[PDB]
């Protein structure tokens, strides 16, 4: 599967989860992952780019400081975790490694996506 | 950031005839555009890098082309398999706006 | 993926100029900077990281050899794969490419893909 | 398997002219080309990948002795295993052999197998 | 036993399966692997094949697009994912080693062969 | 592709004589063909690479030889144990065509 | 963390002048001290020691780059983070630096971050 | 969590007592971690600096002699040894990592700290 | 040692205005001195270091500033989440002699 | 289990006159041979397989050493243990010894065990 | 424990004079032997052990150092450990020293502890 | 101990058997293992000799490919494979190392032996 | 604790037993280890010390042919094999460490103390 | 070999005031003697090593010294938890003979 | 091959007094003999290598000779705990013939 995503139900709006990427196929030492966004009018959105250590991060300006990222190398995992949730946010949420672990060329392998709801 | 217009919305085309989406830009982003298949409860796939350059393991009937700010995929000859949604990407700038996202209907 | 794809850039008659040796996001990286044998033409800056991509198995075997092509002063062909790096001051300072090969150049024809 | 075996064809008196270095299949390679030292004959490629063969745990105890003879310009002796690689372009670009060895030579004799 | 080759027993004519074929004591890393189908006519006929890593992959012209190989390292199995199963592939399905790892040489032992059908 | 001809179909031999199999390929293949053994309800087996290299381990009766569209499988000496499928491998390109198959019949 | 920030000083045309190697703290070190071209200048001494600090996996790229510039006699420019080590006396004879780039350069602005 | 902190109750005056402080985020044979305890009345003091491996220690003058401190990089632990134990030392005792490995510098996050008292 | 002079000891302010403490050292260190903050019932946070080195991952609100044996902490614009004690630590030598710590008051 | 014991032979004044590199066994090896210095005395050879005998840990230490003495052409003394490799072909080649040690020699006397 | 303690003895202005390679005890060791620039003094010996002592980190870090000296023969001090080594007729030979250290020497002042 | 054998109590003129003879602490890599019989006439025999790989095996004149050993590095592990087994080859069957790990060399020390026995 | 020093109580003059001595937190590769008897009489004595790797061994004069130290690395184990014990021999019997891995130098970190007892 | 004779076998001395040892030794031994510490119902301790350098983790208070064939330990100052067996070594060859070892005792 | 002859086959000596077999080979065989010891109900042990090259660990008291086709073992001073059959072995071509083995009988 290469890709598991764990964790995400319903949370009321102000709450927080932590989500689960656990790979196993590739180096995930290299390959810096990132997050994407469903919506239920089913549009993608970028959310919490990732590095290949973990020393730089980034984040779109919708999301900025409410949303955090780190990865645990050897244990292949990403851990999005969301701060207080507003109304929106109820998405899939998949998972993503880039293709030759670059940043500048695109998205091989999705996920299976979680169910994020606030209500 | 920059936006991405995917027009139309909606392309019917019977099935063994070349279609042509559009995912016009506003900021001159150059080459670097890519897109992706959603089938319906699915997760996406990458076809076309950089709007020019295709990935191994998918048939070649997905011919990417653009340059500027008007890029177009071209699925030269369709299939009733190709029923899904055509998302188009950016890389040139933070963030990554992705776009609309057409649908290929083939009604016999 | 193989060195000379069709997707990666060569660069014919470059001459290794200079040489960077650091560490960025907890990895070792080395850059280089090649002008032609000629004095013509534009440097090209390409640089690799130990462990970022999927290039890295092939640092240690490459920083060995752009050493040798430094020391000497040959004529040497360079492979690179285009926009590969993603930091923020890091590709504006070097390069955005990526080095993929050392290919030796004789006189006339260089051994190497193409 | 032994390196001068009966299924290994070598090639005597051979000058190492080039050396390319790159990566292919997610593992480093290498590959030379020797023109025979008085100037007759045809060059022989031969290449050797890091992980693909049974010929994977001689690759660093070649790579720095081919490196070696590169910088003198002595006359060696090479051997080499026809047919090993079945890459689509990897074997039309250099060769299809694969490096087993780099004997040294002397003037009228040379140490190693035959 | 080096080959065990576990998985596929019965599949209606459209369905899936996966073979594992999992390796003991070689370096699997290297040695490239592949199928090898029988036939109830006792007819050997080529399969599929994936190079070292399994950046590199061959099919015949019969299968194209049904017929997936793939190869895990670390774990030392070979996954072929089949798909849209005609009336006929109803083989044994062995699994090769390719003395010397070389594909234009031969094969190394053989497996014992699993047992797929479809009715 | 290429096509192998495995003809006879069948080789009835007495115990202890030289026999020899033929494979005549369509195209020139040079000298990349192989065999194998595979025993009735049993796992094949390399026997000659290469039509002319044997493989270590097995018993030196076996003697291949062959080149250009005529390659041949000599064993020297037979015996009761040998009743097996002789088939030919193809390694000139893509796909592998293999042979047909021929018995070694021992009857007393 | 990236080699030229804003907050790692950095010198430029340097000459490597000594080399010292030894072992502090079950981890084999290095220190260099050099002097500037023109001869003007205080020394500026820079250790790096192994398996200590964020700087740990830049350590054998770096060791073997210190020596190539000892034994040519070139003009480098040489990267350091100021008061890293904490070593009771070992801060004292040497310096409390710590070697994070050696970049070369012969005459205009030097290959690397400033 | 990255740090956790086991160990410590409440202990007569003169007893002993070994707290944890498990690490599992980060590289332990370098950063150089430390001990830093609270007070009742909101005042932070440091007590126990430990080197790279753990040749070179260093203490305060109030308290030495008494404390000892040990570093196991094979279970990343630091299992700082309390003795003699007088009617002061009632904290919390966190343990930090010092942002780079080197003590010149300041502090990354810290523990959650454990409750010792004596009475 | 070097003593810690953390004064005044609370600070009442409105939020949106800036905030300056003061950990005058005893001796002169130069710039090595840290501000770290704790808020009620938790683990303290670096926040500065060296006085004038901040770290990233932390809104650009703090602003340290001080040498010889003046220094001060400046948040440019207060919130009512910075309701926590700021701490400042002497890094010179041994021992590390911590901060009394200040409270960040806001009253409406 | 010394290079130095009463039952590994030795050779004092000897010239490394080749190096031959490859594979056995799934296992890099290498032989040198050696002549006398004053071109007198018959040339020796002596082999190093890893990963076969006791000798494996120091394989690396030697083959650099081995190549080093290769270079520069200076007398050295060869400590070796006879009779220890098995292999048909192997042994009627290059030899049946195993390299243990090269202690560098003066005018007079030799560095090393006797 | 550091290099340059009070407990280390240490030579200034040697010469490195000779290299001996090999094995001891299913480890890798290596011994050299300095004698002074001016002539004068007595030679000074130190091996090293790969796996014996709390100085085995700092073994490939040293003897690629040890080697370098070697091949120039510039003035260096070194720094011993004196009584480690505890094998019956190892210390008989070579030394019961133990090599902790190659600091760079210049005319007058030598880069390293005292 | 570092050689313990297991397999083989009894066999018919005819059957098979497999001794594992398995290392417990030193270089199995290295140090080229063999086999030696013993039998009731107190009397040893040479039995499948190997190399350091395993590419390279030697038998004697009495038992030519009618037994196949089989190394097992990385398990410390030597397969002995009989194959039928005449009314002889009743015997003990130690293990041996080598002196250094070279079959030039004698036998460094030998196990415990099973015994087979042929009905 | 590094040393657990297991094995060892009451045996008849003659008997034979093995003391563990198992090793924790440091390299036990390097670190030759020894053995040391404490008699009755509170007069520690000296036995058997082991080298580095273990191909260099040597006992006291009391001592030869009765007592052998071994040496299992990957393990950090001691095991000293006593045999032929005669009235004698009742003591503690230490295992203990040595200054920077060296014969030549002071004992360091003695362990805990078994009982062996000849009676 | 070589014999240690620890002469006297016990020292009766008050709290605070300097002891004096004595390893006087058969044969020279230069300065290859160490020094330990057993407490009753205890493991020793390496307190000084060849005779005269310290070791780094144990209170300043031992001093030892001596060459040729007289050594002794000096604690400048005793205390009451200093009741314990100090014993003595040697490192020059095999066997490793210890000494016989001494008791600091003080009685109020 | 090489046949051993290892005669006689039984040495009746009384204790303290030196020994010698002889295992008297047919074939030159230069220097490659070695000698085992088995006790009764157990697994042998290598005792002299090359037929000269003794080996560390055993007592030193066994002392091989013998050179061409003549090889002996001498054991100096013979003891009650011998009682042992004595093998030798052969490395110079395959097979390696062993021996025939002697006993040392010792008779009060």
């Amino acid at each position: 599967v290469k890709l598991v995503e764990s964790g995400g139900g319903l949370v009321k709006p102000g709450g927080s989860l932590k989500l689960s990427c656990a790979a196993s196929g590739f180096a995930f030492s290299t390959y810096d992952m990132s997050w994407v966004r469903q919506t239920p009018e089913k549009r993608l959105e970028w959310v919490a780019t990732i590095s290949g250590g973990g020393s730089y991060t980034y984040y779109p300006d919708i999301v900025k400081g409410r949303f955090t990222i780190s990865r645990d190398n050897a244990r292949n995992t990403l851990y999005l975790q969301m701060s207080s949730l507003r109304s929106e946010d109820t998405a899939l949420y998949f998972c993503v490694r880039q293709y030759y672990g670059s940043s500048n060329y695109g998205m091989d392998y999705w996920g299976q996506g979680t169910s994020v709801t606030v209500s | 950031d920059i936006l991405l217009t995917q027009s139309p919305s909606i392309l019917s085309v019977s099935p063994g005839e070349r279609v042509s989406f559009s995912c016009r830009a506003s900021q001159s982003i150059g080459t670097s555009i890519h897109w992706y298949q959603q089938k319906p409860n699915g997760s996406p796939r990458l076809l076309i890098q950089y709007a020019s350059q295709s990935i191994s393991g998918i048939p070649s009937r997905f011919s990417g082309s653009g340059s500027g700010t008007d890029f177009t995929l071209t699925i030269n000859s369709v299939e009733s398999e190709d029923i899904a949604d055509y998302y188009c990407q950016h890389t040139n700038g933070w963030p990554y706006t992705f776009g609309w996202g057409d649908h290929a209907g083939n009604k016999p | 993926e193989w060195t000379g794809d069709n997707t990666n850039a060569y660069y014919s008659d470059e001459v290794i100029s200079e040489l960077h040796v650091g560490q960025i996001d907890t990895s070792p990286y080395f850059c280089i900077k090649t002008v032609k044998a000629n004095g013509s033409g534009t440097p090209v800056v390409a640089c690799a990281v130990s462990k970022q991509s999927i290039w890295a198995p092939s640092f240690k075997e490459l920083l060995d050899q752009a050493r040798y092509f430094y020391s000497t002063g040959q004529s040497v062909r360079i492979h690179v794969q285009k926009n590969i790096w993603t930091y923020p001051l890091f590709v504006n300072t070097f390069s955005a490419n990526a080095l993929v090969g050392l290919s030796s150049c004789s006189a006339t024809q260089c051994f190497g893909p193409k």
